[PDB]
């Protein structure tokens, strides 16, 4: 065991949630542009 | 009918809004109790735009005062116009942010966002048809810079169609009061460009200059700027509250001021600023107001507009005048300063008139203007951010909250592509 | 029933708890409660004096 | 002070006053 | 732009019901008029396909 | 921001979704569907239907 | 000589009785004790002491509604043998008011109706008012019409009713009562006048400038309807119209007896001060969809029969001029088999006004009774709300536990679905 | 007429009903001695619903107070309105339950239930047409949680058709004062679901939260809690006791509020609660009443309905109004918060109007709601009961009473079937 383990665990979960958020943002952008096109039609 | 819900964030936002709630109480003839003591019927016909009704002929502001530090609102509630605010509309936390944008936007703001969303939902449903919201805050703080960006981030999806003006405070480079100012500035302007129908950039230096030269005040207190700030804020919605020869409102300016949705940053101005050595020698004429306005010393932003091109110009006149001197002066200012206006939009100037003058005065004028010279401010902040971000200094405050690093990289990307598109609109062939 | 639709019938209304002594402040109406203790400060102070002397 | 005049049944009780006689 | 051109959800349990009346003199003319209202479906306003149509 | 995502993506979410996808492009490749993830089979089927 | 006995059922029935019978006393001159200080004979009845007794049967399953009448202004007006109460109510249960508590008072209400009937010499019809929402107004009212049919085979049974509103609702389990009641309103009724409360709410706010109405404002307007229908019976006119006359020229088929009423002009005294009243304007407002008291648009259907009821200083020439104008209008539709679909009635006496009422007094008026096919879509909505809840058997345990089987639920829904298909054949043009 | 008999169980029940009886005596103008003192004639028109006649123009409450511990009866008798209760109606035992549901339900309650049944049968045969019984008790006690359930089980057999209300005080897990509290709660919720027409779940922690936030009382004792409960119980039957534009009563509410017999747990709410400072800046209006009620902070149960689906909503208003604004507000809150309501019931809100406002107050509104958020309490109670019952902890106290061990299992099975059924109804699309 090591002293900053609790702090280290925080940074790992932080990067995990950040990566998931960026992927979800990408998918949402795709869907929104599709909304724009279908509304125009 | 066309109501306004007044947002209020940060210590800076707290004091100017308190001053702003003071002056429009004076205009509407509202005592510190809350009752109406005015004389004219025209002082109480459209008072519902800012106030809400309370029992006993009482008028309470439709305001939401937000701050993370408990100390500020005690000064708010201890002022002369201190007790008019509803105690429930006060919302606050137990700890501040300590000049960290990250604390107010990610860690501490996320607890209090629930409470403010109810009380703004409260003030949304009270009015039958809300014209829109309006926010006052500072980009160099911890809460208004932080949580304040989170409030406008949420109400857009929930309330899309409503207008959102921001009475923001841009920090200054020549005098600065916070070391980590460049970070919170850039982590806010990336938010601002994406949710704001129209932005007013108020910088603390230019009023501090305007108090020396134009008004000749020996000891400028913070209240004097809060008067001068709120003075121009009154001139924005004056045509909304009172009838005039040519009526207007926020939206009549908003669609007329924004040629592209990426451009909503203007530079305000207020006309009747005279020292006590000037009042005995002046004739109150519209030509004097127009020449006072288009002078570059009068402004409360920090970018000389002669370095850029005026995209659009808005002038709101307060009082009863003839339309000849009006229509003939913007035509006169348009043709003489032909080099300072873009060529692809003829008649760049838009005008509105409210017949009712402000109290204690005869004539007045308010100017809103989007010019290319406002890009001189944003690049100067990026001149400091990269100079400090390149050495990864002070970062442990920000990455300690758990954020990644691409947030910085995308934040500088947004402003760089903002000024890049801002620059292209300066050199355009007909 | 003009008072129902009257624009200024509200001016003829009352907060119902204007003072601590209003006769309508009966516990049937829920504007005055036993939990409100305006004697709190004096009770604390005379507790302090009692304990101090003891 | 715990007053048990009401709780005490009629047998096994004295002539102590109950409430509201 | 809002587009609401649908009909109330109906359980099919009792969906197959005729009417207790026979007004038209013969079922042949009945079929003619029913073909008529079948084509008038789209132009006629209202969910039940009755009333004035459009202009 | 929901816009510079597309602009950096390039290939991903090509404007006019009916326009055919570029066969090879440096843009971020479409992630596989997953019941628990950023990309879902349901949103993929919605995109195809649109 | 013509006489109409009122059989009001439910809290609506008692409250419509207070408004209607208050109006009947004023138009004849009856003091609150019951003494004039023989147009009255169709409503009142002479006694030994020169006292006039209304021919009404107030019935309710809960005491407090009727007890207010027992202690009201008109306490000594109604014979104390004309206001029936009951210990326990149905509590929004058609089933309870139809098989358990309803039967307990069935004999006694019929006895009171019997003793009021033999008093009358030539009995004209029965005006029966109730509601589809409450249990007593739906359950017991279903039984009395069912038992009035076997007692009185030929006497007309008009049916003024409260159709539950398609948007607002005073009860949740109301469509169960409303669906089951329509059997009685189909094979045990002769004509119907369903009106929903929100439609009058729209009328009162828009025209009468009462932004905060109550049931009383609703009740006074409905009282004007019943007065206008029977005004020919009470007072002489140029073209008098009895109940049987306008019943015949409104119902083409035995399963189509649901006309929609319309009253005009309904306008505040301030607004009538400057706008002229003539036969043309008051008859055009009768065809305005915003003035219908059923939340359906006749422009979504076609009229098969229209009953005209003119009151005031009307002239027959202006009546025929108005009828000629309305026929020459494309937005008004008509079925093919009814080239002539008008029945006009002319009365001399202008409508009286209750002091402190809401309508402005006017020298001329008009009542409209139109049987259209656009009503059927409202029954489709009463389906749909009855629809999305019978699938899960919600609230049925109340009905089954009361003591009625569940097979009638399918049959009750089935008949109205076929009854909807009835109006489909009406709407088709050969 | 339409009478109500008030059953009282436990210290919770006794104090709550003392406050309730005092409050409704203030509404009907009844002194501590017993006679009538009011001014209006409507103040004495339907007082026979709760009061019984005695010579001298005197009225006695229709209350039956039951407790296994005699020391609470002295405090009740020495309370403010201690005179008004006829002391034959007091039924007390000599030994309490010691917070033991089993002792309250089997061992000692069997010797007092005959006397309680005799008292309530006398009181039921007194009135000619009894609407039903209304019981106040606590679920974390030994007598109310215990012997009260046995009383309910017998009187449901005796008078099946009469209405059965319970203003039950459910325990709170966040603030608890009894270790064996989950055992009693689990063993009594089964009796509640089997034999009860309507329940109102009242949480002391929720009342404390309301006093701390809404009213900002420096020292809100149990008296203010009982004050709030009394507000709720008075607002339930105010329209029964006093005439209004749209009348209602207990069965009017129950028939419209219970879609299925297993679903009779309700969340009650009371609108006009403001602090002394908030009295300065306010306006007595129907929109403000509607908003204040529909805020989840006003709720006096221990669950957030934003995490549930409102099956059905009940609003009973007190005071003279315009019905336009109340119907507009209920339709607006239905439309705006559309998906918090289930889709298989239209117009989920039922409204009632009583003309007479509560004394000294112009305007008020009360609320009864059946929602899916109420299963959140049962899940937590089940969790704690599992955590205790795994190790057979505290089991000898209940086992020495003679009962077997399958009863805990069957009670847990019933509660789990309840929560599963509520969740199934929550996740239920209708196809049409
Ligand atoms: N237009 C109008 N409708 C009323 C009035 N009073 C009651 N109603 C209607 O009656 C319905 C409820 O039934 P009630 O008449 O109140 O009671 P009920 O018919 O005796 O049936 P129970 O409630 O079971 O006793 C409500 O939905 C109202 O729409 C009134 O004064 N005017
Ligand atoms: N012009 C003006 N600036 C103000 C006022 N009050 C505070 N400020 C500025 O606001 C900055 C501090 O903001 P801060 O309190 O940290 O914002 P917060 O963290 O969001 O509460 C300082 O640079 C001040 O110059 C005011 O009344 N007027
Ligand atoms: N809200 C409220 N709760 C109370 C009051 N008095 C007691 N309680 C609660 O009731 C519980 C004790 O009930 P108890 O006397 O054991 O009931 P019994 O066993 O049936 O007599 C405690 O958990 C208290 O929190 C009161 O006045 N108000
Ligand atoms: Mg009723």
């Amino acid at each position: 065991p090591l002293p900053m383990h609790r702090d280290a665990r925080a940074q790992q979960t932080a990067e995990v949630v950040h990566a998931h958020a960026r992927g979800a943002r990408l998918t949402a952008a795709r869907l929104g542009r599709a909304q724009h096109q279908i509304n125009g039609q | 009918m066309r109501e306004i819900v007044h947002l209020q964030a940060g210590q800076c936002g707290n004091q100017i809004g308190a001053k702003f709630w003071e002056v429009i109480s004076d205009e509407h003839g509202i005592d510190p109790t809350g009752t109406y003591h005015g004389d004219s019927d025209l002082q109480l016909e459209r008072i519902n735009v800012y106030y809400n009704e309370a029992t006993g002929g009482k008028y309470v502001p439709r305001a939401v005062l937000v701050d993370l530090e408990p100390g500020t609102m005690d000064s708010v509630r201890s002022g002369p116009f201190g007790q008019i605010f509803r105690p429930d509309n006060f919302v606050f936390g137990q700890s501040g942010a300590g000049n960290n944008w990250a604390k107010g936007h990610y860690t501490e703001g996320a607890e209090l966002v629930d409470s403010v969303l109810d009380v703004v939902r409260k003030e949304a449903e009270s009015c039958d048809c809300l014209q829109g919201f309006q926010l006052t805050h500072s980009l160099g703080g911890g809460t208004g810079s932080g949580m304040g960006t989170l409030l406008i981030s949420k109400i857009r999806e929930e309330y899309p169609d409503r207008i959102m003006n921001t009475f923001s405070v841009v920090p200054s480079p020549k005098v600065s009061d916070t070391v980590v100012e460049p970070y919170n500035a850039t982590l806010s302007v990336h938010q601002l460009v994406e949710n704001t129908d129209e932005t007013y950039c108020i910088d603390n230096e230019a009023l501090y200059d305007i108090c020396f030269r134009t008004l000749k005040l020996t000891t400028p207190t913070y209240g004097d700027l809060n008067h001068l700030v709120s003075a121009t804020m009154s001139g924005v919605t004056t045509c909304l509250r009172f009838p005039g020869q040519l009526n207007a409102d926020l939206r009549k300016l908003a669609v007329n001021m924004v040629p592209f949705p990426r451009l909503h940053f203007f530079m305000p101005g207020f006309a009747p600023l005279t020292s006590r050595g000037s009042q005995q020698y002046r004739a109150l004429t519209v030509p004097e107001l127009t020449q006072q306005m288009f002078d570059a010393k009068n402004m409360m932003a920090a970018c000389d507009p002669r370095h850029g091109r005026y995209l659009t110009v808005a002038a709101v006149f307060r009082g009863r005048m003839s339309m000849k001197e009006v229509d003939e002066q913007m035509l006169n200012v348009q043709n003489k300063n032909s080099s300072y206006f873009v060529e692809w939009i003829p008649n760049n100037v838009k005008t509105a008139v409210c017949d009712i003058p402000p109290r204690g005065l005869k004539m007045s004028a308010t100017f809103i203007g989007n010019s290319t010279a406002i890009q001189e401010l944003f690049k100067r902040i990026s001149e400091q951010f990269t100079a400090m971000f390149r050495r990864k200094a002070f970062l442990h405050w920000y990455t300690g909250e758990g954020m990644d690093e691409m947030e910085f990289t995308e934040a500088e990307s947004n402003m760089n592509d903002l000024v890049s598109e801002y620059q292209q609109y300066q050199d355009a062939t007909a | 029933e003009f008072d129902l639709s009257d624009p200024l019938a509200l001016q003829k209304e009352l907060p119902a708890r204007i003072s601590d002594n209003d006769m309508r402040n009966t516990i049937s109406g829920m504007q005055k409660f036993m939990g409100e203790d305006l004697n709190f400060q004096e009770r604390r102070r005379f507790q302090k004096e009692q304990s101090r002397e003891w | 002070r715990k007053n048990c005049s009401f709780s005490t049944p009629v047998p096994l009780s004295l002539g102590q006053p109950l409430p509201y006689e | 732009p809002p587009v609401k051109l649908d009909a109330l959800w109906h359980m099919p349990h009792f969906k197959k019901v005729a009417s207790h009346l026979a007004t038209f003199p013969t079922e042949a003319d009945r079929q003619r008029a029913l073909k008529a209202h079948k084509e008038e479906y789209a132009v006629r306003q209202g969910t039940l396909r009755m009333g004035n149509y459009t202009h | 921001p929901l816009d510079k995502v597309l602009e950096q993506a390039g290939r991903h979410s090509w404007v006019d979704i009916t326009r055919p996808p570029t066969p090879r492009t440096q843009g971020l490749k479409t992630p596989p569907p997953d019941p628990i993830g950023t990309y879902t089979p349901a949103c993929a089927k919605a995109l195809f239907e649109a | 000589m013509r006489e109409c006995i009122s059989i009001h059922v439910g809290q609506a029935g008692v409250q419509i009785g207070n408004a209607c019978w208050e109006l009947y006393c004023l138009e004849h001159g009856i003091q609150p004790d019951g003494q004039m200080p023989d147009s009255f004979n169709t409503f009142f009845s002479e006694t030994g002491a020169g006292k006039h007794v209304p021919r009404a049967v107030f019935v309710d399953l809960e005491p407090t509604v009727v007890d207010e009448v027992r202690t009201g202004t008109y306490r000594q007006l109604f014979h104390p043998e004309q206001l029936i109460t009951g210990k326990e109510d149905a509590a929004n249960n058609y089933a309870r008011g139809h098989y358990t508590i309803g039967k307990e008072i069935v004999d006694l209400v019929l006895d009171r109706i019997r003793k009021l009937a033999d008093l009358c010499t030539g009995l004209q019809g029965f005006l029966i008012f109730h509601s589809f929402g409450g249990g007593t107004g739906s359950g017991f009212a279903s039984l009395l019409m069912e038992r009035l049919s076997v007692d009185y085979g030929k006497k007309s049974k008009l049916e003024f009713a409260i159709y539950p509103a398609p948007q607002v609702s005073t009860a949740v389990v109301e469509p169960y009562n409303s669906i089951l009641t329509t059997h009685t309103t189909l094979e045990h009724s002769d004509c119907a006048f369903m009106v929903d409360n929100e439609a009058i709410y729209d009328i009162c706010r828009r025209n009468l400038d009462i932004e905060r109405p109550t049931y009383t404002n609703l009740n006074r307007l409905i009282g004007q309807i019943v007065s206008s229908i029977t005004a020919s019976l009470r007072f002489d006119g140029a073209l008098n119209v009895d109940l049987t006359e306008f019943q015949t020229n409104l119902v083409p088929y035995p399963r189509i007896h649901f006309p929609l009423a319309t009253y005009a002009p309904v306008i505040s005294a301030e607004k009538a001060y400057h706008e002229q009243l003539s036969v043309a304007e008051i008859t055009n407002a009768c065809f305005e969809p915003a003035n219908q008291m059923v939340k359906c648009d006749p422009r979504h259907g076609k009229y098969m029969a229209c009953c005209m009821l003119y009151r005031g200083d009307v002239v027959p020439k202006d009546v025929n001029a108005a009828i000629a104008t309305i026929k020459t209008k494309r937005t008004i539709q008509f079925v093919d088999w009814c080239p002539t679909g008008f029945k006009v009635g002319i009365n001399y006496q202008p409508p009286t006004v209750v002091p402190g009422g809401d309508l402005a007094k006017v020298q001329r008026a008009v009542c409209m009774l139109s049987n259209t096919t656009a009503i059927a879509e409202a029954w489709a909505r009463l389906d749909h709300k009855f629809d999305l809840m019978y699938a899960k058997r919600a609230f049925v345990h109340w009905y089954v536990g009361e003591g009625m089987e569940e097979g009638e639920f399918s049959e009750a829904r089935e008949d109205l679905a076929a009854l909807e298909k009835d109006y489909e054949e009406v709407g088709v043009d050969s």
